C-alpha cells in the first residue's frame, strides 16, 4: 500500500476489533483488550459516505436511449443513430468502469494513510517514553494503567508526567 | 518487558472481491455493488398505469380499426405500448403508410386520444360509403377499416367528393387518410366510373395530391391493388379539406391528443401482468435504489443509468487481511 | 527550554470554498473560478462586423422579396443573422418552401451575397408580368415579391414560357422559383389562359418539375390559392433552365455567394446595440478569459466552452486553517 | 489529509507568514519572526501553474452545439440532432466537474506533502541536535543564533559542527 | 566510521520523457509508447482478400454497366471497395440515381454479388432491344449500359411492355431500373411512338411511378435527355413488376447478395500492390500491436483505436535522476 | 515526489544497480557492492503490469469511424454525422491523453512510495543498532558482515542478537 501501514509494518487486520476501522490493542497489568479509535473511524466514515454520493451523483445526467424507428430507405440514419446511441454507451460505460477503479484505489490508500497517521499521532505524543517495536506497538519505559492507556487512545497523554520516571528506567 | 499499545485496523471474514488500478481481485471488509442485474421478468403497469397492449395489432392496424384489431376500438390512458415484432394484422387491405416511424415517434409524447367522428359517414349522400373488399373480411363478408371510408360510384356516378373539419376540438388532432390504386381498368370503372382522377388534401400547411396507379402488382392478402395511406396533425383552429373525383379513402374519425407525456413503444412478444412498476424494461421490470443497472437499454420511467458492464463494485472498507 | 525553529504553513482571510471528493465546502487560502457565468445582456458586433437585423422578416422574405421587408433589398456583410422565433413578414401570399432548413443550414456558412440580375423582367415579351395579389398589397394595391416575376396570360395567350441562366458570376448562386396552385379553374384561365400545365427546371444535375394543383383550401392571407417555392445552388459554369406552360414564378434575381465563413442565424427578439464583442449568445455578449461558461449552449465567435454547471472551481492554494 | 501534516501534526496555520506557502518561525536569543521556503514554495507553484494549465488545454476541443432546424415530419431527426447535443453536453459537464473534484483532492494533498517533505528534510538534517516536539517544532540542545538559523532554512545545516555541544546538553 | 547499508533506486541512460499533471517533459527509466504513428503507404489485400478496384468508375458505373467499366462484369469476393473522389465513368448517358447514398451504405455490408440473368433481353419480343447512344459509344458505335435494356418502338409500335421476375435465386436481391427523360417531342415519337407515357414498378412493399418528362436542359455528354435511375433490394420469394408505355430502361440482370460481412468503401486515388495487412487505412496499411493509432480515422479491418493524439506515453519505470 | 524518497532525502538514483528499481548499497570490512531487492522491484512489476494492461483494457470499446455519403440536399444529416463521430473523436482523445497524464503521475509517486516503504522497513528493523545518517543510508554501530548484510535484505535482521554490542559502542 502506498502509505505503507496496512499489510505493511503493521503486518496483519484485527478481527477483534468489532466497532471500528483502526484502533487499538493495550496490554498492561489489569489486563489487555481491542478498542476502536472513535474519532479516525467517523472522519474516514464521512470522506467514504461522500465519496460513494459524490460518484453516484456525477452520473445521474447520463445519455438515455430513445427507441426510434426507420424504414429500409433509412438505413444510413438508423445507423447514425445506432452508432451514436452505442457511442454513449461505451463512454458511459467507460465512466463508470474507470471511476471505480481509481476511486477504489484512493479508498484502500486512503484506510492506509489513515492508519499510518494514527501510529504518527501516538507515536508523536509518546516520544521516548516508549519503546518502538517495529510492528505497530509502543512498549512503554513506565507503568501504564488503564486510565493512562485511555489518556493515549484520546490524545491527552502527558509526556513530561512520565518524563522523568521513563528516562530513568530506559537507562538502567 | 513493559506494558504496551498497539495500533491495528480491522479484520473479518468477508470476501467481497474489488478491482483497482495497480491490483485486480482485491478482498476488502466492506463494500458498495452499484450495479442493478436483476429484473421481475415481467410486463408491468406503471406507476398504476397499464400500457396499451396491440396484441397482433400494429399501430397501423390499430389507428385504421383493422376489423382484427376491435378491442381496440376505444382505449384508455396509457403508460406505454406493447408491440410485437412482426404483427400479424396491419394494413388487410395491402398498402403502404407515408411516414409511418415519424408517426412511431410522435406516439411516445402521447398518452391518450379521444377519438371524435369528424366526418360522419352518413353525410356522403352522392356517393356509395358501404365497400368493403375480402382482403379485410368479417365473419366471411367483405369489411373495411373501422375508422375509414372507402367512396364508390353511386347510381354510375362519382361527382366531385368534398368534406371539410374545422379541429374546434381544443388540442392537436391525427387525420389519416388514403388513395386507393387499383390492380386494373375494369377495378377503376366499376369502383370510381371516372378515369384520370385525383385525391387532393389541403390544410393551412399541408398541400397534398395523389392520382391514382393502376398497376398489376403481386397479390397480397389476395389483392394487386395498393391503399396509400397519409397522415397530418391538424392544430387547433385549422380546417383540413378533402376533395376527391375518385379513390379516395376518407377518415370517418380523428384523433385529439388528450394527454401528453414521457411515453414510448416496447417491443415485446410478451403479455401484461398483475404487477405494479417504476421502471419498465423489454426483459422485465426493475426494482432497485441502486443508481446503475445492466439489464437492458431501452427502458421506461423513473430508471437507474444504463451500462454495459458485468460488475461495479466500491470499495467502502478496507483491504482484509489475514489475521 | 532552548531555541526552537517551526515548520508551518500560509493562513489568511479567505473564505473561497472548493469541492473534492471525500469532502465538500472547503475554505482554501487561494483558489481559481474556471467558470463564467456573465454577459452584457446586449446583441452586439461580432469583431466589428454587424449581424444582419430581419426585423420582423423570416430569411424566406427576406430572399424573396417580401415587400414588408424592403430594408433587406441591398444588404452589406453580416458576422450572423438574427430571426424572431415566429416572424410575421415570410410568404405573404401563402404556400411553402421545399428544402427550406436546408436553406437556413447553407446561411451558417455565408456571410455575404451579391444579388445580380439573371432574368430582367423586360424580357417577358410575349407574357404579362405585372401581376400581384392584395396577399402582398402595398398602398392599399396589389403586389408581389420583389426578387419574383408572376407570369400571366397576355392578349388571352400564355405561350411557353422559357428562360434560360450560365452562372458566370464566378461563384455558386442561390436561385428561387415558384410554382402557382391555384383555388379553382377561373383563377387558373384568367391568369394563364391554359389548363394541364406545367412548370420544368433543368441544369446539369437538377431535373425538377411540377403540374400545378387547383383545389380549394382555407384562405390564409385572404388567398385559397399556394405558391411553393423551390432552390437551388447553381455551379459555376452551370445553365439554369425554366419552361413553363404556366403557373410559373421566375426568379429575377440570383444570389451569388461573394463571402463564406463560419457564421449562424441566432433565435431572438430583440435588437442590435452599439456594442461590440468577441463571443455572441442569445442572451448577450461574453468577455472573459475563463475557459468555461454556462451562459447558453448556442453561441457564435471565439467562446468559452459551454458546461451545464453552477460552479467550477479549482484549488490553487491549500487548506485555510484557524489559528 | 493524507500526508497528516495539514490541519495534523502541524495543527494550524501561520497568518503571520505572508510570504510563501510554506515555511519556518524560528525563536532564539536575538529574537523571533517567520520566513517563507522559497525553494519549496516555488516548486509548488510551478506544479499547481502546470495542473491549471493542463487541465483548461484538455477541454479546448470540447463538443460545440451548432443551430440546426427541422420540419414537423422531421421529428425523429430533431430528437436525434437533441439527443446528441445533449449528450455531449452531459458528457463535458461530467467531465469538467469531475476533473475538478479529483484535482481539488491532489492539489490539497500536495501542499500537505509538501509541508510533510519539508518538515523530514529539516529533521533528517538536524538529528539529536535537537528535540523534536511533535507540532512540528524542534528545540535546540545547542545555542542557534541567526546565522545558524539560517543554515537550517537553506540547507546547509552543519551537524558536526555542533554534535559534541549537543550530546553534552542532552546528558547532563 | 562504521559499516552502512543504503537504500536507492535505478538510474540509467534513458532519455525518454514523459507528461504528467504537475510537471512535463519527465525522464523515466522506462516507457512504453502506446500510439502507433506509422503505416506502409500501400493499399493491400485485408486477411489475404483484395480489395474491388474500382479503376476510373463510380458504384453507379459498375453496376449499370458503363462499358468503359467492362472489367468489372464478373468481379470476385472483396474485401473492400476503392473507389476515386470523382471518377470519370459513371452515368455516360447523363441523369440520377435515386437513393445513391443509400446504395453505397448497402455496399458496406456486402462483400460478394452473383450477377443473374433475370429479364433476357431475347424475351422482349414485340419492342427494339437494341438501341443505344453516342453518349455511351464504343469504337465510335452508339452503345449502351451493359446490365440495362433501351425499349424502343418496334414497326413504330410501343406496345404496353411487361415484364415480371420472382426472386427464387436464394438471397436479397438488388435491382436497378430507369426512366428515359428526353429532351424533345421529336426524341419521344422517334423512340417511343406514344405520347402520355408511364413508367410503374410493384412489388409487395414498393409501388412506384413515373412519367417522363420532357424539357430542354444543358447538354451533358452531348445529350440534353437524361435517365432517372432507381433501385430495390428484392426480397426472397418476392416478385418484382415492371410495366410501361414508354420511356422505361430495364435491367436485364439482379445482383443476388452472395456474401455479407463488415466492409466498406475507401476514397482514394492509389492502386493495389502486393501486400497482405490485417488493418487498412486511405493512407496505408498498419501492422502494430499497440492499442491506439494516430494514422488515420477511416479505417477497415482488426484496427487500433484512434486518436487525434501527438503522443501517448506512458511511464514504467521510475524518475531518472542523475548520478 | 509526493513520498519524498526519489530526488528527495535520497538525493540520486544508481546507475550501478542494474537488475531491479529498487535495493541496496552496502560497505563493510569484506567489501562493498550493489543489489536490488527483489521483493518491492516484483511487487511494483506486477502493479505496473496491471496498470497497462487496465489502460488499454477500457480503450475496447472505443467509438470508431463509419465512412457515410449524403447528398447536396442532406448537409445538415452531413453536418449531424460529422458532428457526431468528430464528438466522440474529442472525447476518446481527451479520454486517452488525460488517463495517461493522471496514471503517470500515480506511477512516479508509487515508486516514490515504494522506495520509501523499502528504507522504513529497513529503518524499523534495524532501530538504534544503527545511525541514520539523512541520505538513504544507515551506518551500524556494531560490526556487519555480508550474512549479516543479507538478513537485513532479505528481511531477518536480529536486533536482540546485535542489541547488546551496539549499545555498548553507541555509549562509548
Ligand atoms: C374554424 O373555427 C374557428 C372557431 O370557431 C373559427 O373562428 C375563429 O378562429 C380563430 C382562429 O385562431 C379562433 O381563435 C377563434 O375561436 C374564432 N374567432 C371568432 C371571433 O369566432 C375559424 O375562423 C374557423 N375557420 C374557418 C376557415 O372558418
Ligand atoms: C456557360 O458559360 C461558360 C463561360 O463562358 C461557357 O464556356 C466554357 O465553359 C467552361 C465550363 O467549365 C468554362 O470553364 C470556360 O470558361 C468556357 N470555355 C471556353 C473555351 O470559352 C459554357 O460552355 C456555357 N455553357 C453553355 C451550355 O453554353
Ligand atoms: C414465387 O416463387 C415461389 C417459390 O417457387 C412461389 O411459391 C411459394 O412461395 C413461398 C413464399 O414464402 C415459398 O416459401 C415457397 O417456396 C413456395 N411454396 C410452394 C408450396 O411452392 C411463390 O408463390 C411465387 N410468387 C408468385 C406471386 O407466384
Ligand atoms: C481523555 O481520557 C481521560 C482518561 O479516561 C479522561 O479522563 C478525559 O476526560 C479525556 N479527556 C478528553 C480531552 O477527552
Ligand atoms: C480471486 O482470488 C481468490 C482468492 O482470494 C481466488 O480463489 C480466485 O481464483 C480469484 N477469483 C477470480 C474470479 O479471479
Ligand atoms: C459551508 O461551510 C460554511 C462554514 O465554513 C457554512 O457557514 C455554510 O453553511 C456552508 N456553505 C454551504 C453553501 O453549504
Ligand atoms: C545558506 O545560508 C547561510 C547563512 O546565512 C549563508 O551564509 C550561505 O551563503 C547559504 N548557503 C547556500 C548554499 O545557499
Ligand atoms: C525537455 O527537457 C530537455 C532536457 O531534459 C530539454 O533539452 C528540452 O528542451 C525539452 N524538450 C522539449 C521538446 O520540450
Ligand atoms: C535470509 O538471508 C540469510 C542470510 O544469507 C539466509 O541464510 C536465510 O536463509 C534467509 N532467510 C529467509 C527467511 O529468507
Amino acid at each position: 500500500g502506498l502509505f505503507g501501514a496496512i499489510a505493511g509494518f503493521i503486518e496483519g487486520g484485527w478481527q477483534g476489533m468489532v466497532d471500528g476501522w483502526y484502533g487499538y490493542h493495550h496490554s498492561n497489568d489489569q489486563g489487555s483488550g481491542y478498542a476502536a479509535d472513535k474519532e479516525s473511524t467517523q472522519k474516514a466514515f464521512d470522506g467514504i459516505t461522500n465519496k460513494v454520493n459524490s460518484v453516484i451523483e456525477k452520473m445521474n445526467t447520463q445519455f438515455e436511449a430513445v427507441g426510434k424507428e426507420f424504414s429500409n430507405l433509412e438505413r444510413r440514419l438508423e445507423n447514425l443513430n445506432k452508432k451514436m446511441e452505442d457511442g454513449f454507451l461505451d463512454v458511459w460505460t467507460y465512466n463508470a468502469e474507470l471511476l471505480v477503479l481509481m476511486e477504489n484505489e484512493h479508498t484502500l490508500d486512503f484506510h492506509d494513510s489513515n492508519v499510518k497517521n494514527l501510529y504518527d499521532k501516538v507515536r508523536m505524543q509518546l516520544r521516548d517514553n516508549v519503546k518502538e517495536l517495529g510492528n505497530g506497538c509502543f512498549e512503554f519505559y513506565h507503568k501504564c494503567d488503564d486510565e493512562c492507556m485511555n489518556s493515549v487512545k484520546n490524545g491527552t497523554y502527558d509526556y513530561p508526567k512520565y518524563e522523568e520516571e521513563s528516562k530513568l528506567n530506559r537507562n538502567e | 518487558p513493559g506494558d504496551q499499545i498497539c495500533i491495528g485496523y480491522h479484520a473479518n471474514n468477508s470476501t467481497e472481491k474489488v478491482d483497482t488500478i495497480l491490483e485486480r481481485n482485491v478482498t476488502v471488509t466492506h463494500a458498495k455493488d452499484i450495479l442493478e442485474k436483476t429484473h421481475n421478468g415481467k410486463l408491468c403497469k406503471l406507476n398504476g398505469i397499464p400500457p396499451l397492449e396491440l396484441g397482433d395489432c400494429s399501430i397501423a392496424g390499430w389507428l385504421l380499426g383493422n376489423p382484427e384489431c376491435d378491442r381496440l376500438l376505444s382505449v384508455p390512458e396509457w403508460s406505454y405500448i406493447m408491440e410485437k415484432e412482426n404483427p400479424r394484422d396491419g394494413l388487410c387491405y395491402p398498402g403502404s403508410f407515408n411516414d409511418y416511424e415519424e408517426l412511431k415517434h410522435l406516439l411516445s409524447s402521447v398518452k391518450h386520444f379521444e377519438k371524435v367522428k369528424i366526418l360522419p359517414k352518413d353525410r356522403w349522400t352522392q356517393h356509395t360509403t358501404t365497400g368493403g373488399s375480402r382482403a379485410c373480411a368479417v365473419s366471411g363478408n367483405p369489411s373495411f377499416f373501422r375508422n375509414m371510408v372507402w367512396l364508390t360510384e353511386k347510381g354510375s356516378n362519382y361527382p366531385v367528393a368534398k368534406g371539410s373539419y374545422n379541429n374546434t376540438s381544443g388540442e392537436q388532432m391525427l387525420i389519416i387518410w388514403g388513395v386507393h390504386h387499383p390492380n386494373d381498368e375494369t377495378e377503376q370503372r366499376t369502383l370510381y366510373q371516372n378515369v384520370g382522377t385525383y385525391v387532393s388534401v389541403g390544410t393551412s400547411t399541408l398541400n397534398k395530391r395523389s392520382t391514382p396507379e393502376i398497376a398489376t402488382r403481386p397479390k397480397v392478402n389476395g389483392q394487386g391493388g395498393r391503399m396509400e395511406f397519409s397522415w397530418t396533425l391538424l392544430d387547433m383552429w385549422d380546417t383540413i379539406n378533402f376533395e376527391s373525383t375518385g379513390n379516395l379513402i376518407a377518415p370517418e374519425y380523428g384523433f385529439k391528443i388528450s394527454k401528453r407525456g414521457s411515453s414510448g413503444i416496447m417491443k415485446t412478444e410478451g403479455t401484461l401482468e398483475n404487477c405494479e412498476t417504476k421502471c419498465q424494461t423489454p426483459l422485465g421490470a426493475i426494482n432497485t435504489t441502486l443508481p446503475f443497472h445492466n439489464v437492458h437499454p431501452l427502458t421506461i420511467g423513473e430508471c437507474p443509468k444504463y451500462v454495459k458492464s458485468e460488475k461495479l463494485v466500491l470499495a467502502t472498507g478496507l483491504r482484509n487481511v489475514p489475521q
